[PDB]
């Protein structure tokens, strides 16, 4: 998920990306 | 400013700067 | 802080703030 | 929609909490 992609871990533009609509 | 540690209202703030008008959907437990 | 002209980043922290755990979808074109 | 209910015109919490998930 998000949190754990993005904020635990470093996120990236393409994890970001995946929740664009 | 994207590869980082995002958390809280800065996670939100980067998807609202890179999703545009395109919108996004945040959910925090999925 | 929720009855008021909220554009743009703002709208999106209230969102975040009124929303919490359950998290959001923010789409500005529907 | 979102913007025009709520950056448009004045928002409400109502409308805000129609698009917590």
């Amino acid at each position: 998920g998000i949190v754990e992609q993005c904020c635990a871990s470093v996120c990236s533009l393409y994890q970001l990306e995946n929740y664009c609509n | 400013f994207v590869n980082q540690h995002l958390c809280g209202s800065h996670l939100v703030e980067a998807l609202y700067l890179v999703c545009g008008e395109r919108g996004f959907f945040y959910t925090p437990k999925a």
